[PDB]
């Protein structure tokens, strides 16, 4: 799979609370963790189905 | 807020917080149709909610009124932040009380050492996720540009100015952007961002209000 599929959530700079989609290459699943609002890497996804989709 | 501590039930009356399913952001109330938040809170569609203390519990002094007109300030860089201000008209004028209050805006740019109010409802640990349910605050000096610039080495601009403490402990963080830093009783600053959160060497970083006065007040007699 690509490999920013294997890149930790990145937060960001910003102090939004958003929720994102992320895959957990360790868990094997995509979940959610906090995105900060900016400068988001690829391993952010806006629903479950595109992360699965993307990075499964 | 990391490392503050939990607001006097309505001390902080102009704080709002942007909630569109879920808390995301915080605003201030600068009159009675209109909020000031950060650009980089944007979404589509928003709530408001004034007259908060407990984010999660039904009180009875909270208002709830959705944004009519969002309006982000032309220049705002997603990028480097540079401008990250925005403008929400409510759809409707909110009942002001003890619990729902403005703020002023600036009346000048204030000066470094200045204690300020910092409130929010973000994450209060800097490792790991805390949620309160309970408005937090934090007193904090507005810092010399020189040190903000030597913390974040060519990301400073004349419209961001670092708060906080350069030892770290004490810091806004996710959840508290869009939110107010008070100064002797004027919105002289917008949470907006930093490296991690209470860090040391690296306070948060906050949108300077007093460049924006004559926008705002030009963009709200225009809407
Ligand atoms: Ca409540």
């Amino acid at each position: 799979r690509p490999d920013f599929c294997l890149e930790p959530p990145y937060t960001g700079p910003c102090k939004a609370r958003i929720i994102r989609y992320f895959y957990n290459a360790k868990a094997g699943l995509c979940q959610t963790f906090v995105y900060g609002g900016c400068r988001a890497k690829r391993n952010n996804f806006k629903s479950a189905e595109d992360c699965m989709r993307t990075c499964g | 807020i990391v490392g503050g501590y939990t607001c006097q039930e309505n001390s902080v009356p102009y704080q709002v917080s942007l909630n569109s399913g879920y808390h995301f952001c915080g605003g201030s109330l600068i009159n009675d149709q209109w909020v000031v938040s950060a650009a980089h809170c944007y979404k589509s569609r928003i709530q408001v909610r004034l007259g908060e203390h407990n984010i999660n519990v039904l009180e009875g002094n909270e208002q709830f009124v959705n944004a009519a007109k969002i309006i982000k300030h032309p220049n705002f860089d997603r990028k480097t932040l540079n401008n990250d201000i925005m403008l929400i008209k409510l759809s409707s004028p909110v009942k002001l009380n003890a619990r729902v209050a403005t703020v002023a805006l600036p009346s000048s740019c204030a000066p470094a050492g200045t204690q300020c109010l910092i409130s929010g409802w973000g994450n209060t640990l800097s490792s790991g996720v805390n949620e309160p349910d309970l408005l937090q605050c934090l007193d904090a000096p507005l810092l010399p540009q020189a040190d903000c610039e030597a913390s974040y080495p060519g990301k400073i601009t004349d419209n961001m100015v670092c708060v906080g403490f350069l030892e770290g402990g004490k810091d806004s963080c996710q959840g508290d952007a869009g939110g107010p830093v008070v100064c002797n009783g004027e919105l002289q600053g917008i949470v907006s961002w930093g490296y991690g959160c209470a860090l040391p060497d690296n306070p948060g970083v906050y949108t300077k209000v007093c460049n924006y006065v004559d926008w705002i007040q030009d963009t709200i007699a225009a809407n």
